């Protein structure tokens, strides 16, 4: 859960979301929780895809460009049909870049709130090292 | 008594000591050459020079049986000295009794 239904709301106001979320009453009325919940998984699934090989899935903390990354993937992911020169598609096409680019290591995954996020060991591994006639005798 | 001068009584000689320590003869080596590297070797050789002589004399078993060129060579030294003819001498300008007994 990179982003909240608050976070929906306070990035693309709550009018918006409420216009997107609503597909049962015209003019819409309330926010469907559990389309804004769907929306926000597919998001996080996206990201976890793009995120898997350099760092641990069960992130304990968001940093703050996932959440910014997770709501407009997730507000991308509310519209029923989307087309391709959709101001909203280009938004979530720039996001995928900025992910692509993390993946590729060229973008550093940031800062949570204080302490930097937890890659994973994958460069770590090394065979183990046979130095014997070397350790002072 | 001895050369030492140590007392000698007749009686301990009946049995051997080692016989009231009849643990000993059921030992066997643990043969520390095996799996050793120089760290090994030396904490071997440390030990020993504190009195703990029966890792290094196990070493030296297996180091004697496992490499045949040095036993070769400490097999011919010895058997240089196997060969050798040898007597028993009286002391300097010795009596007659000394000599008898040598």
């Amino acid at each position: 859960s990179y982003c909240t239904l608050a976070d929906l709301i306070e990035q693309y106001s709550e009018q918006k979301i409420r216009e997107v979320s609503d597909r049962v009453n015209k003019p819409a009325t309330t926010i469907d929780t559990v389309i804004v919940d769907r929306a926000i998984a597919d998001a996080d699934s996206e990201i976890d895809l793009h995120l898997h090989g350099r760092y641990q899935l069960p992130l304990a903390s968001v940093p703050t460009a996932l959440k910014r990354i997770a709501c407009g993937l997730a507000y991308a992911n509310l519209h029923i049909v989307l087309k391709e020169e959709n101001p909203v598609y280009k938004t979530a096409e720039h996001l995928r870049k900025l992910l692509s680019g993390i993946a590729n290591g060229k973008l550093s995954l940031a800062l949570d709130a204080d302490g930097k996020p937890a890659p994973v060991a994958n460069t770590v591994q090394i065979s183990e090292g046979r130095n014997d006639w070397g350790a002072d005798w | 008594v001895d050369v030492y001068g140590n007392p000698i009584r007749t009686q301990q000689l009946r049995e051997p000591q080692t016989s009231r320590l009849a643990g000993l003869a059921k030992e066997f080596a643990q043969h520390p050459a095996k799996g050793l590297t120089p760290a090994k070797l030396a904490r071997i050789l440390v030990e020993a020079e504190q009195g703990n002589l029966q890792a290094q004399a196990e070493l030296f078993m297996d180091m004697e049986e496992r490499d045949a060129h040095l036993f070769a060579e400490m097999s011919k030294r010895k058997r240089a000295i196997l060969g050798l003819d040898w007597a028993v001498e009286p002391p300097r300008n010795a009596s007659a009794a000394e000599k008898a007994d040598a």
